[PDB]
């Protein structure tokens, strides 16, 4: 029974560290995307005023 | 934003399991115990350990030493009355 618990934990220890890195890394890229959003926004507004 | 990880920060509860207490007990319990031994001390020679081996082991509950001891007392007191009292 004890062996069963242990075997799970071995594989976990490495692979979980991968996810740890991965999650924060994606979030960083997504931060940079906000600057893109601002490009989208200003242009949309400009077309609208001009249409009026 | 908070990337916190419970699984590998569980490593102080991975000593915490209850059968660990049994484990460290029974590696010590089984650090020297013979599997069943070879033939330890069931028979021995004290010259009455041989007597014990035939009658007073778990191998025999035979009533024979009782009989022997009884017959001894029957032989004893009849001669002895005239020698002591």
């Amino acid at each position: 029974d004890r062996i069963d618990s242990v075997s799970q934990l071995q594989n976990v220890a490495e692979t979980t560290k991968v996810l740890f890195d991965v999650s924060k890394e994606t979030v960083e890229l997504e931060s940079e995307a906000f600057e893109l959003k601002q490009k989208v926004e200003l242009a949309h507004e400009a077309k609208a005023v001009l249409d009026s | 934003v908070s990337t916190l990880i419970p699984p590998k920060v569980v490593s102080s509860k991975n000593i915490g399991s209850a059968p660990n207490a049994k484990r460290i007990a029974n590696v010590v319990h089984f650090y020297k115990s013979l599997p069943q031994g070879p033939a330890p001390a069931i028979k021995a020679n004290t010259r009455l350990a041989r007597y014990k081996a035939k009658y007073f082991d778990g191998d025999n509950a035979s009533g024979k030493p009782l009989w022997h001891f009884a017959l001894g007392i029957i032989a004893f007191g009849y001669s002895m009355e005239y020698y002591f009292h």
